[PDB]
């Protein structure tokens, strides 16, 4: 115990911190995680596994927690902040053992944790836009597993990454703005893949209800229904009594007719279009087609609620006062500029063009086969995830990795200047910075020093700028250990993402750095 | 919890020890594995299917290898051997040397291009079979039944299994993929002729539907499939309180039977003499059928009516209101209750959503029936695969060496790092020519190099070693067919799988 348990506080970290170093984000290898004892699970993403991992020691206790605390705030700096505590816990490891009360250097690590962000503060980019984040096309080119979309890791990456960046887009409830709301984008395999483009509207995944349901509808009042239109089993209608047989026909005829009456009250109450993520039996659906109104079925939960948001006003997706045997209460009124039921991307689907309350735009990514729609899926979603955070955070540092090599030297310069042991404190904080590019040497199989020492070999003064990847720092690669000018592919980091892990990484150790024993008294 | 080589060499300790006897257990000369049951028993297996089940787990990666043997069993049911063979055959050579070259990675993208050059090699050597001609399939389809070998019904059941997946092929996704099997199903028939083991439309129901009163046949009258509530509902569509009073009792029974009525007002209009009630089946409900001059059908379930939904092509009624013909017993319908043996066989032919067709299999006994039932499998599976993929490829060392030097040529084409996995993956191909000769008893070495020479001249285009003749020969000659279906499907799996456990450098908890 003592320094032993203090090491066990460090060891259990670096032990488990291996699994987050050896599996670093997506490029980290698959790790087989035994759920408890006999149930094994293959996975990765140290931001994730630690939770499926079941923490043995109070050391890794906070690690899974602080990584999640980092992860709750933002998804990056998470699998790392695990290591970085241990990485500092390795920096102060022999220090605490040497002469050092870490209280000295940890408060120096703090000012170091502080002084460093003041480069991250001065390290920003306003327009990363045609530069993207992790390049631009490489927001998708990373998001694309590259087979038929591989060179389209330029082409469709000029699409899906520029989509979230620039397309007319409706946030929650018909809202133009830089999306943190993602983008509605679909995938339909067929035709020519390069033909994948934007549609003006929401791209629906929907069972089309046009039997003579009017396809094109101008000024379309939209009813998007998560509540189905079902049907209701119903007994005898008007009266019970049969003197002559035809009443028994009419008595059981109002089963359909009262809804025929009420679905043309649905004309009266309102909608021109019925979108239903639930079911519409053609029993109800026909009542709309003979009403001259649109009724659409199993409109994708996303796609429908995407309409059900932009469509405006009240919508049955989030509401039910309707039975579907019942007439509408006009809690079902969404609004579309025009609904033109549209042939798109080997799909005949209702495509709701723009909105009354908005102008909607949805790309459909046409798979050469499903595999594009399979691989562009991530390209859809992950390059979505990228630019959303890019639009969410428009203050983002240039460079991910060579920042630390700078931040080493940037801080290591501030080290030698301060003096005394706090000079030493700052230098040992400039060390732990260099493991994040080195855990890139894990997955890319690079050479850590030849990676990181040569990263530090790049400078005039200390700085990370898309100006200079050679005369100074910028970028870094999952492809190499090589800094890059960020628009080719440099690794961008969001500024808000960085200072957090920076902040947090020292905040796991210092308390662990305080606790002097684990055991009973 | 494992890490590094301990995973990697342990990964080698996973699939290879699995795939060790399996190669003896594989090939047309396949040598069974002896097993020792926990009871003290024995199971003799050429199967990669049975071994992994019984044998206890020897490594965590094996638990992953088991499932890709399952995935191939899921995909086909054969190739389960090779998927754990091929992937485990990739694990022994490349990784540790290439971890000494420091990467799982370069091996992966190598495995990926170790995959494609075969996919590049195949399209020549994998060459379209004609699904039109039965014998053009049956040569593949005899190639399916020839190794597992129940010989008598490896004759007829093929033409049956040919017709099976053929008659169950309409398949419409819009892309005309043929995975379509389930419509084709065996029939467990007591007694009867060993022949007339054959494909009939729909699903003749052998499972839960056997009755003295269906009458003995209901042909034109419908078979009525109720998901819905044949039992009474005390309210309109609903139910109300029970009897504490004189007032409440009379009020209850009205809408109860009236629901059964208003059901069988709309249920009787579609003309069943047999209503099969899977749910809502109850004494008073079926007693009503007994009283409705419509057969009361109990001890019957969803599979039944889903098979009857697959038989006449009905849609099991989800609406308590307004039952109709095309709901249940689609078309004029045939419900044919035949005792071949003492089991009443519900024969529901006349399928709507046609080309959904079961397989009437009749032995004189269940074994000689199961002898049809087992031979049907590989046939109809490969039929499915041949109907899926209308191509065939020469088996044995043909695909092995033609890709082997290819990957080797590709490795020389690259002359890089990933060549070394190509060097490792090309040899993974050649353990099968070993495996084929490691069965017959000659020296594969002389033939390996000669099969290298078979590539030196012919690129081992159609020329493999044929396991049972143990010599290096054209398989278009011998008509020995792995399809681009069966093989690439098997090869695809292991290609991912070796990557998978190689994507594992760390096992944890």
């Amino acid at each position: 115990t003592g320094e032993t348990i203090r090491s066990q506080n460090v060891m259990a970290a670096a032990s488990i911190a291996n699994i987050v170093k050896s599996s670093l984000g997506p490029v980290g290898l698959d790790k087989m995680l035994v759920d408890d004892i006999g149930d094994v699970t293959i996975t990765n993403d140290g931001a994730t596994i630690l939770k499926l991992l079941e923490v043995e020691h109070p050391a890794a206790k906070v690690l899974c927690e602080l990584a999640d605390l980092q992860d709750k705030e933002v998804g990056d700096g998470t699998t790392s902040v695990v290591i970085i505590a241990a990485e500092l816990l390795k920096n102060a490891d022999e220090l605490v053992k040497q002469k050092i009360h870490p209280t000295s250097v940890i408060s120096g690590y703090r000012l170091a944790c502080k002084e460093a962000v003041r480069y991250i503060n001065e390290n920003l980019i306003v327009n990363t836009d045609e530069l993207g984040r992790d390049c631009l096309i490489n927001a998708a080119k990373t998001s694309m597993s590259s087979k038929i979309i591989g060179i389209n890791g330029d082409f469709f990456a000029n699409m899906v990454v520029d989509a979230v960046l620039a397309i007319k887009y409706t946030d929650i409830r018909g809202q133009p703005r830089y999306p943190v709301n993602s983008v509605n984008i679909l995938k339909a395999h067929g035709r020519s893949q390069m033909e994948s483009m934007l549609i003006s509207g929401y791209a629906l995944n929907c069972v089309v209800g046009s039997q003579g349901m009017p396809k094109r509808i101008v000024n379309a009042k939209i009813a998007c229904l998560d509540f189905s239109l079902q049907k209701t089993k119903m007994k005898l209608g008007v009266q019970v009594v049969i003197t002559d047989p035809e009443k028994l026909d009419q008595i059981r005829q109002r089963e359909s007719d009262i809804t025929k009456e009420r679905i043309q009250k649905i004309l009266a109450t309102g909608a021109n279009v019925i979108l239903t993520t639930g079911g519409i039996d053609d029993m109800c659906l026909k009542y709309f087609v003979e009403a001259g109104a649109m009724a659409v079925r199993r409109v994708l939960k996303r796609d429908l609620k995407r309409i059900a948001k932009a469509s405006g006003a009240t919508i049955l997706s989030t509401l039910a006062n309707l039975e579907g045997e019942e007439t509408f209460e006009a809690a079902m009124l969404g609004q579309a500029e025009e609904v033109v039921q549209e042939r798109i991307c080997d799909d005949e689907l209702i495509l709701i063009k723009n909105t009354k309350a908005r102008t909607s735009a949805s790309i459909i990514l046409r798979g050469a086969n499903d595999f594009m729609c399979d691989e562009m899926e991530r390209s859809l979603h992950d390059a979505l995830c990228v630019v959303k955070r890019v639009l969410e955070s428009k203050s983002v540092v240039p460079g991910g990795g060579a920042v630390e090599a700078a931040l080493s030297i940037y801080l290591e310069n501030y080290a030698t200047s301060m003096g005394s042991r706090e000079q030493l404190a700052i230098a040992e904080f400039a060390r732990s910075l260099l493991v994040i590019p080195n855990t890139l040497a894990v997955n890319a199989a690079q050479d850590s020093t030849d990676l990181v020492a040569k990263l530090r070999a790049f400078h005039n003064e200390a700085q990370v700028n898309p100006e200079r990847k050679n005369l100074k720092w910028i970028g870094l690669d999952l492809s190499n250990g090589k800094p890059r000018d960020n628009k080719q592919a440099g690794v961008f980091e969001p500024t808000i993402v960085k200072v957090k892990s920076l902040k947090f990484a020292t905040e796991a150790a210092i308390t662990i750095l305080r606790i002097d024993d684990l055991i009973k008294l | 919890r494992e890490s590094g080589r301990k995973v990697q060499s342990g990964n080698i300790n996973a699939a290879k020890t699995i795939a060790d006897i399996i190669r003896t257990c594989l090939g047309p000369k396949s040598m069974m594995k002896m097993l020792l049951d926990p009871m003290g028993g024995i199971v003799m297996t050429n199967d990669g299917n049975a071994i992994l089940r019984e044998i206890q787990v020897q490594h965590p990666a094996a638990k992953s290898m088991i499932e890709i043997s399952r995935t191939q069993d899921e995909e086909v049911g054969d190739g389960t051997t090779s998927v754990i063979i091929l992937a485990g055959e990739m694990l022994s050579v490349a990784e540790h040397f290439l971890e000494q070259q420091m990467h799982p990675t370069v091996v992966i993208s190598a495995y990926r291009k170790a995959l494609d050059d075969m996919i590049s090699t195949l399209k020549k050597i994998s060459i379209p079979v004609d699904i039109s001609d039965s014998d053009m399939m049956l040569n593949i389809i005899n190639s399916s039944i020839t190794t597992k070998a129940i010989s008598r019904w490896s004759s007829l059941a093929c033409n049956i299994a040919l017709d099976a997946v053929k008659m169950v092929q309409f398949e419409e996704n819009g892309r005309k993929e043929i995975d379509i099997k389930k419509y084709a199903r065996v029939e467990k028939i007591p007694g009867g002729i060993i022949e007339d083991s054959c494909v009939l439309r729909g699903v003749m129901i052998n499972k839960d539907v056997t009755h003295p009163r269906m009458r003995r046949y209901i042909k034109n009258p419908r078979i009525v499939l109720l998901d819905s509530s044949l039992e009474y509902k005390k309210g309109e569509s609903q139910t109300d309180i029970e009897i504490t009073r004189e007032e409440d009792f009379t009020r209850i029974l009205q809408m109860e039977e009236e629901y059964i009525q208003q059901l069988c007002e709309d249920i009787i209009q579609l003309k069943p003499d047999v209503v099969i009630t899977e749910k809502g089946i109850s004494d008073l409900a079926q007693h009503y059928l007994m009283r409705a001059n419509i057969t009361a059908i109990r001890r019957v379930r969803k599979t039944d009516n889903n098979r009857i939904a697959r038989a006449c092509g009905a849609r099991i009624v989800s609406r308590p209101e307004e039952l109709r013909e095309d709901d249940v017993g689609t078309g004029a319908g045939l419900l044919e209750i035949k005792k071949i043996g003492d089991e009443y066989f519900t024969f529901i032919t006349d399928c709507k959503d046609p080309k959904a067709c079961t397989i009437l299999l009749r032995g004189a006994s269940k074994e000689i029936l199961s002898e049809v039932e087992r031979n049907l499998q590989d046939a109809m599976q490969v039929c499915r695969n041949v109907l899926l993929d209308p191509q065939l490829v020469p088996g044995g060392g043909a695909s092995e060496m033609a890709v082997a030097h290819a990957l080797t040529e590709k490795s020389k084409a690259m002359t890089g790092v990933e060549q070394w996995p190509y060097r490792a993956v090309a040899q993974a191909l050649e353990v099968i020519p070993r495996t084929l000769i490691q069965n017959c008893g000659a020296s594969t070495i002389r033939l390996l190099t000669s099969l290298r020479a078979k590539h030196t001249q012919e690129n081992c285009e159609t020329w493999g070693v044929n396991g049972e003749t143990g010599t290096l020969v054209d398989m278009k000659e011998l008509g020995i067919w792995e399809p681009l279906a069966v093989k690439l499907q098997t090869y695809k799996t292991a290609v991912e799988t070796a990557v998978l456990l190689l994507r594992i450098d760390d096992i944890v908890s």
